RNA sequence: GUGAUGCAUGGCCGUUUUUAGUUCGUGAAUGAUUUGUCUGGUUAAUUCCGAUAACGAACGAGAUCUUAACCUGCUAAUUAGCGGCGAGUACACUGUACUUGCUGCUUCUUAGAGGAACAUUGUGUGUCUAACACAAGGAAGUUUAAGGCAACAACAGGUCUGUGAUGUCCUUAGAUGAACUAGGCUGCACGCGUGCUACACUGAUAUAUAUAACGAGUAAAAUAUGCUUGCAUACUUUUCCUCCGCCGAAAGGCGUAGGUAAUCUUUAUCAAUAUAUAUCGUGAUGGGGAUAGAUUAUUGCAAUUAUUAAUCUUGAACGAGGAAUGCCUAGUAAGCAUGAUUCAUCAGAUUGUGCUGACUACGUCCCUGCCCUUUGUACACA
C-alpha cells in the first residue's frame, strides 16, 4: 500500500539489482532474456524478494584476462563487430600495460558519433575492468547500430 | 552496543556500506558516489 | 445568448461569459472597482471608451478572475472581454459593427487583442543568480 | 484623455533644443497614469529612449545602499515630488521637469581630447546627476528627500547654483578649457 | 480503470487497446481522463572527490496517468487487458453503472 | 562466550539442504532472518567456514552473498 | 476622492460590492457606538504578532482585527485558526540571521472567534468545517452593506 | 548564421529529380520538399526548403550552378 | 537638529517652508484652518 | 584495514576547453615534415562562398528535446469545470454574492498527438555568391529565447579515505576490526574568501485587500496481566504532512477529519518587496543591531560548549566607505523572499522557483587571456 511514486524508485532499484546480478554472473554466453541454470536464479531471486555490443564487450574481457596479446585481441574484435554488422567501432585499453607508466591507445573505424541526443540514442558503449598482475586495465568499447533514421540521412530517388 | 532507530547510523548506503553522502530522496537509500553511475539504469534521465 | 471566453496573458488567466441582460458585469463578487489599482482600472476602462458604454448597456459579461499577478489579471481580462464581445458580435448581435470594432481596438494597439509571451526562465547553475557567479578569489 | 496621476496631460511642452525631444519621448503611446509599466528595453536602441522620462527617473533615483530595489516607493516619491514642484512654483511640474532635463546635461566631456555628448547620454547624465544630487541632499541635510527634490529640480531648471548637477556640469565642461 | 507508466508510448499503445473492445462490444463506457504528467527530478554533484570545479547534474522522470471507466464485466475486462498489457505498465480496475 | 549450539548448527544444516540456495547477508545485527527463526550472527561464520572448505561457493555482491551449493556439498554436511 | 464614475450595471446586493478597509472602519465606528463587545482587558499586554516586535499603538488594534476577521469570514465560509494565522503572517528579523516570514499569535484570533461566537454573528458546523455566517448574520451584514453603500452614494 | 554543407548538398540533390513538379509557390515548394525527401527532423524539413526556395529565386535571372 | 515649533495655500510643504515647522504640526495647522498624503482640492 | 604509495594503477571528475579544433585514403612536394586543413569575403564555428596540387572522406561544430507560446471549436473530463434548474437567504422589477444536487456541454483547469518559424513577404547592403538591413503579418524573426551532450592530445591535476576497483609495500590480540565513555575540527593576535545584519525618511512603524510556481509529504507507541516505577507475555498502529476544535503570550501540548496523494496541508490560493491612510518626519534618532543574565517548551538517552526557541534588559561599529579586488546585458543584475537537499534538532551552505520588472552598449582590443598568419630564436624541462 505504498505510493506509486515511491514504487517507481523501488522497481528501478530492483531492476538495477537484477542488472548487476546478471552482469556479475553472465560470462559464459550472451543474453537470452529475463524472466518475469534457470532454476538456480529463479529460486535465488524469488527467495531474495520473499551481434551484440555488450556481448563483444564481455568477449574483450574474456580475451584479455588470460594473457593473450592486447593488440591482436583488439584487432580480432574489430573484425568481429564489422563481420557481425557494426557500422563502426572503437576500443580503448588503458592502464599499466607492461610499463610503469599508464598508456592508452585507440582503434577506431567508422563515424563514432560522440555528441547529442541522437548520438546517445544510436551509439552503444560499454566499459569493463580487468584485474592483472601489476594493476588493472580499463576497457572501453563502442559499437554503432546502423540506421529509425539518422537526422543527417538524406536521399531522394 | 548503543543502537537506536535514529540519526545517521540507523541507515547507510546499500553498496559502499558507508554513512557519508547518503541520499534518501524518495527513500532511494544510496550514496551519491555509486548513485552517479547507477543513475541511467535506474531511470534518472539527465535531461535539462 | 451565452458565450464563454478566456484570456491568457502572463500568470493570470481570466474567464468571462457574455450573457443576455442589461450590462451586469461582475468580477468574482467584486466589481471592476475594488481590485485596488485605479491605474489599471482605467487601463481596463480604455476599451469602454473605445467602444462605448451604450453597447455594454445591453449585454451582461460575468467574470471570474483567479490567481496570478495584479498586472496579469487586468491584461488577461481585457483580452477575455474583447474575445467575448467579438464572439457575441459574430454570433448574435451584429457583424458590420464588429468589423469596425476589431479596427478600433487594433488602432489603439495590438496588445489588447493578443498579449505577450514573455516569461521567466530556469535559473542557471553557478550562484544565487541565473546568470551571476559566486565571487572568485585568487 | 489620459491624466498623469489624475492631474496632468502635458498638452504643452517647451521647444528645448528639439533634439532631446526624441530622447524624452513624450507622446500618447508613452502616456500613462503612473510609471512602472511593463516597458521593455532589451531589443534595440530606441525603446530605451521611447520609455517616458518620468519612468526614467522612477527607475533611476532608486539606488542607495539598502534603499536599492524599492520602486513602488519611487513612484510614491515622484508622485509627491510633482505635487511640490507645481505648488512651490507656478509652472507645470512636467514642464519645469523637461526644462531641468534639457539644461541639466553636459554639453561635452573629454573622457579620453574633448568630445560632444549624444542626446542619449545628455539625458542620461542629467538624470544621473540630479538623482545623485538627491541622494546627498537626502543624506545629512535635515530636510527630507521630497523637499530636496523640490529644491534641486528648480535649482537645475532655473540655473541656480544650489543644484549639484549644474556644479558637476561646470566641472565636466571645465576639462575642455584645459584639453580642447 | 487507471494506468500507470513512465514512457508515454507504452500508455499510448495500451490506451489505444482500450476503446476498440468497447466499440466492438457496444458497452456503456465512460470517457477518458488526461491528467497532467508528474516530473520527478533530483540534483547530484559530479566529481567523486572534492577537487576541481563543483559541477552537478539534474535528472528527470516523466510519469503518466490516465483513468477510464466501463460498465462491462470485471472478469472479461481483466482478461482483455491482461492479454495485451505490458508488465512495465500498471492497471487498476473499477466499474460504473450508468 | 557466544557458544554456538549443536542443535542450532543442525537446524541451519537442514535449512539449506531443504532448498539448495541461500542468502545470508553480511550484516549480522538483524534480530531475525526472513525464513529462519534463528539468530543470524551464528550462521555466516559457519557458512564462510564451509566456503573455505571448497564445498559451497559465493559469487558475492553488495550487501548480499548469494551462495551456491555444489554437487559435492550434500554429502559432507549430511552427517 | 475614493469614488469613481460607474457606467456599468451594479447589484449592491451584498457587502463584497462595497469597499473593504473603509467598510471595516465604518463597522468599527458602529462598533464603538453600540459596543456589544469588550476591548478586551487581556489584549493590551501581548503584541499582535511574534515578528511585529512592536506594540500596536492604536487603542483599536483589537477593534479593527475583529472587523478584518469578520470580512475574512464573509469572503471565506470555511476558515480556521491556521487560516487566520497565515492571513496575519508577518516578517520577523532575527538580528544577525536573515528575516523570515512567520505567522501571527493564535490566542488573539481564538479569543476574537470566541467573542464572535458569543455575539452569534457566526457559528460552527461539521459540514463546511470552517466558520459559516448565520442567516441572521447574512441579513444584518447585508443591511449594513446597503446602509454603507447609500451613506456614501448619497 | 550561415548554412551548413549538409543542408546545402541535401538542397542540391533535390530539384534535379522532379523540377517539372517544383513550381513558383513558396508554400508548394516547401510541401513538396518533405513530400519527396526523407529527413526526420522537421526543423531541417523546412530549413533546407528555405534554401531550395533561395536557389530557385536565382533562376530566370542567370546561371544557378547546376540542374 | 530640530528647532521648529508649532507656535507662530494650506499646502503642507508650502506652509512648512513659510513657517519653519515640523510636518506633524504642519498637518496640525492644516487641520486647524480647514476644520499617506492626499491629493489636493 | 579510512595504514603508506594518486610519482605504481582503473574509473570518474577538473582543467587546457564551449573555443574550433583533430585525423585519414590516394595524389603531389634525402629527411624531420608539407599540402589537403588556404590569399580573401562571411559567420557562433576550417560555418560556408571562392580561389586552388589537390581530390574525397571521418570526428568536433552543426543538431534533438524539455520550459513559454497559437491552433488542431481534434481527443476527451478525473481529483477541473461550464451550465441548467431544484429551493432559496437579501436586492432589482415587465439577473446578482451565499448556498444543495445531478446531468445538455469540454476552448476554458489539462495533455496524447502534431502543426505552426521556414531570411517569411516585399523595400536594401553584399563579388549579386556566402552573408547581412528595414518594414510588416504573426504569440513566435538575436537559430523564438534559456537548459545537455564535448572530438584529438595532454596534466606525471584530485581521489587507492567510495567501493569486495586495484598492484606493491605495511599491520592484527598490547589490531591498523568492531563497540562503548569522554573529548575535536564551534578553541583565536590575526589574514583571505562565500556569505549573514546597518548606516534610514528613496525611510523607522500599524492595519489589509490583489497575490503565483517548482514544490514535499505515512522494525515502534501505549494499554492489561504476572513478578516487585522496572522486566516478561498478549491486543489497534503512533513512528509524514498535517486541517480542525481546544489549552498555553509564545514556544509548544491535547484529541480527532483527510490523504501512499491535480483529492488532505492546498491552491477560488502559501512568502516578501506591497497597498491607502494612519504614529514619526534624518534630531548616533525612536534608525540599526555587534552584546548580555534571567528562562520557558520542543528535538535526541544525553543541549555543559548558553543546539533550537518565546519575552525583558543590551546599544559596538555605521555619515556610503585605504591600497586592492569580484560578478554581471533580459522578466536577467539587484532587492526581496521561498521551495528542495544534507534532516531526530539546527542555513548564516548548496541546488531550484517566483514578485518588483533598474542606469547604458546593434560596440573595442587599452588591460588580461585565448585563436590564426608572417617573422626571429642560441628555447624543446619548451
Amino acid at each position: 500500500p505504498i505510493s506509486k511514486k515511491r514504487k517507481f524508485i523501488n522497481d528501478g532499484v530492483f531492476q538495477a539489482e537484477l542488472n548487476e546480478f546478471l552482469a556479475r554472473i553472465l560470462a559464459e554466453d550472451g543474453y537470452s532474456g529475463v524472466e518475469v541454470r534457470i532454476r538456480e536464479l529463479t529460486s535465488l531471486v524469488q527467495k531474495r524478494f520473499f551481434l551484440c555490443a555488450m556481448a563483444q564487450a564481455e568477449s574483450l574481457r574474456y580475451k584479455l584476462l588470460k594473457g593473450l596479446a592486447v593488440r591482436r585481441a583488439c584487432y580480432g574484435v574489430l573484425r568481429h563487430i564489422m563481420e557481425s554488422g557494426a557500422k563502426g567501432c572503437e576500443v580503448i585499453v588503458s592502464g599499466k600495460l607492461r610499463a610503469q607508466r599508464a598508456k592508452s591507445m585507440k582503434f577506431r573505424d567508422g563515424y563514432l558519433i560522440s555528441t547529442g541526443e541522437p548520438s546517445k540514442r544510436f551509439v552503444n558503449t560499454a566499459t569493463r575492468s580487468a584485474q592483472l598482475k601489476q594493476g588493472v586495465l580499463g576497457i572501453k568499447v563502442k559499437i554503432m547500430l546502423p540506421t529509425s533514421i539518422l537526422p543527417d540521412n538524406i536521399s531522394v530517388l | 552496543v548503543h543502537p537506536k532507530k535514529y540519526g545517521q547510523g540507523s541507515r547507510q548506503c546499500r553498496v559502499c556500506s558507508n554513512k557519508h553522502a547518503i541520499i534518501r530522496k524518495y527513500n532511494i537509500n544510496i550514496c551519491r558516489q555509486c548513485f552517479r553511475e547507477r543513475a541511467d539504469i535506474i531511470g534518472f534521465k539527465k535531461y535539462r | 445568448k451565452r458565450v464563454q471566453t478566456f484570456g491568457k496573458k502572463k500568470t493570470a488567466v481570466a474567464v468571462a461569459t457574455v450573457t443576455n441582460g442589461k450590462g451586469l458585469i461582475k468580477l468574482n463578487g467584486k466589481n471592476l472597482d475594488l481590485v485596488e489599482p485605479y491605474i489599471l482600472k482605467t487601463k481596463v476602462y480604455e476599451p469602454l471608451w473605445l467602444i462605448g458604454s451604450g453597447k455594454l448597456k445591453n449585454l451582461d459579461i460575468r467574470i471570474r478572475v483567479k490567481g496570478g499577478g495584479q498586472t496579469s489579471q487586468i491584461y488577461a481580462i481585457r483580452q477575455a472581454i474583447g474575445k467575448g464581445i467579438i464572439s457575441y458580435y459574430q454570433k448574435y448581435v451584429d457583424e458590420s459593427t464588429k468589423k469596425e470594432l476589431k479596427d478600433v481596438l487594433l488602432r489603439y494597439d495590438r496588445s489588447l487583442l493578443v498579449g505577450d509571451t514573455r516569461r521567466c526562465e530556469p535559473k542557471k547553475f553557478g550562484g544565487k543568480g541565473a546568470r551571476a557567479r559566486y565571487q572568485k578569489s585568487y | 484623455d489620459i491624466k498623469l496621476f489624475k492631474k496632468w496631460s502635458y498638452e504643452e511642452i517647451n521647444i528645448a533644443d528639439l533634439s532631446l525631444v526624441d530622447c524624452i519621448a513624450v507622446s500618447q503611446k508613452a502616456c500613462v497614469y503612473t510609471p512602472h509599466t511593463a516597458g521593455r528595453y532589451q531589443k534595440k536602441r530606441f525603446r530605451k529612449a521611447l520609455c517616458p522620462i518620468v519612468e526614467r527617473l522612477v527607475n533611476s533615483m532608486m539606488m542607495h545602499g539598502r534603499n536599492n530595489g524599492k520602486k513602488l516607493k519611487a513612484i510614491r516619491i515622484v508622485a509627491y515630488a510633482f505635487e511640490i514642484i507645481h505648488l512651490m512654483t507656478g509652472e507645470n511640474p512636467l514642464q519645469v521637469f523637461v526644462n531641468a532635463v534639457q539644461k541639466g546635461g553636459p554639453r561635452e566631456d573629454s573622457t579620453r581630447q574633448a568630445v560632444d555628448v549624444s542626446p542619449l547620454r545628455r539625458v542620461n547624465q542629467a538624470i544621473y546627476l540630479i538623482c545623485t544630487g538627491a541622494r546627498n541632499a537626502a543624506f545629512r541635510n535635515i530636510k527630507s528627500i521630497s523637499e530636496c527634490l523640490a529644491e534641486e529640480i528648480i535649482n537645475c531648471a532655473n540655473e541656480s547654483s544650489s543644484s549639484y548637477a549644474i556644479k558637476k556640469k561646470d566641472e565636466i565642461e571645465r576639462v575642455a578649457k584645459a584639453n580642447r | 480503470i487507471a494506468l500507470t507508466s513512465k514512457n508515454l508510448r507504452a500508455i499510448e499503445k495500451v490506451c489505444s487497446d482500450i476503446m476498440k473492445g468497447a466499440k466492438e462490444k457496444n458497452l456503456n463506457v465512460s470517457g477518458p481522463v488526461r491528467l497532467p504528467v508528474k516530473t520527478l527530478r533530483i540534483t547530484t554533484r559530479k566529481s567523486p572527490c572534492g577537487e576541481g570545479t563543483n559541477t552537478w547534474d539534474r535528472f528527470e522522470l516523466r510519469i503518466y496517468k490516465r483513468l477510464i471507466d466501463l460498465y462491462s464485466q470485471c472478469e472479461v475486462v481483466t482478461q482483455m487487458t491482461s492479454i495485451n498489457i505490458d508488465p512495465v505498465v500498471e492497471v487498476e480496475v473499477i466499474i460504473t453503472d450508468s | 562466550y557466544s557458544y554456538i549450539p549443536k542443535q542450532n548448527k543442525k537446524l541451519i544444516y537442514e535449512y539449506l539442504f531443504k532448498e539448495g540456495v541461500i542468502v545470508v547477508e553480511k550484516d549480522a545485527k538483524i534480530p531475525r532472518h526472513p525464513h529462519l527463526n534463528v539468530p543470524n550472527l551464528h550462521i555466516m561464520m559457519t557458512l564462510k567456514s564451509l566456503k573455505s572448505r571448497n564445498y559451497v561457493e559465493e559469487k558475492y555482491n553488495w550487501k548480499h552473498q548469494y551462495f551456491i551449493l555444489n554437487n559435492e556439498g550434500i554429502e559432507y554436511l549430511r552427517e | 476622492r475614493l469614488l469613481e464614475p460607474v457606467p456599468f450595471v451594479k447589484t449592491n446586493n451584498c457587502i463584497k460590492d462595497v469597499d473593504a478597509d473603509l467598510f471595516i472602519r465604518s463597522y468599527a465606528t458602529h462598533l464603538k457606538l453600540h459596543n456589544k463587545i469588550t476591548y478586551p482587558k487581556w489584549c493590551t499586554f501581548v503584541k499582535t504578532g511574534k515578528g511585529r516586535k512592536l506594540a500596536p499603538l492604536n487603542e483599536d488594534w483589537y477593534f479593527i482585527r475583529a472587523s478584518s476577521i469578520l470580512r475574512r469570514l464573509y469572503l471565506h465560509p470555511d476558515i480556521g485558526v491556521g487560516f487566520l494565522r497565515r492571513q496575519f503572517s508577518s516578517k520577523q528579523r532575527r538580528g544577525v540571521a536573515p528575516n523570515h516570514t512567520s505567522l501571527a499569535s493564535g490566542k488573539i484570533l481564538r479569543s476574537i472567534l470566541q467573542q464572535l461566537e458569543n455575539l452569534g454573528y457566526v457559528e460552527q458546523n461539521p459540514k463546511k468545517k470552517g466558520r459559516r455566517l448565520t442567516t441572521k448574520g447574512e441579513n444584518a451584514i447585508n443591511n449594513f452593506a446597503r446602509y454603507i453603500n447609500k451613506k456614501v452614494y448619497n | 548564421r550561415v548554412r551548413t554543407k549538409t543542408i546545402k548538398r541535401a538542397a542540391r540533390q533535390i530539384v534535379e529529380k522532379y523540377y517539372a513538379k517544383l513550381t513558383l509557390d513558396f508554400q508548394i515548394n516547401k510541401k513538396i520538399t518533405e513530400e519527396v525527401a526523407i529527413i526526420p527532423s522537421k526543423r531541417m524539413k523546412n530549413k533546407v526548403a528555405g534554401f531550395v526556395t533561395h536557389l530557385m529565386k536565382r533562376i530566370q535571372k542567370g546561371p544557378v550552378r547546376g540542374i | 537638529k530640530l528647532n521648529h515649533a508649532v507656535f507662530i495655500v494650506i499646502t503642507p510643504s508650502a506652509i512648512a517652508e513659510k513657517y519653519k515647522v515640523n510636518l506633524s504640526v504642519a498637518r496640525a495647522v492644516i487641520n486647524h484652518l480647514a476644520d499617506s498624503q492626499k491629493l489636493y482640492t
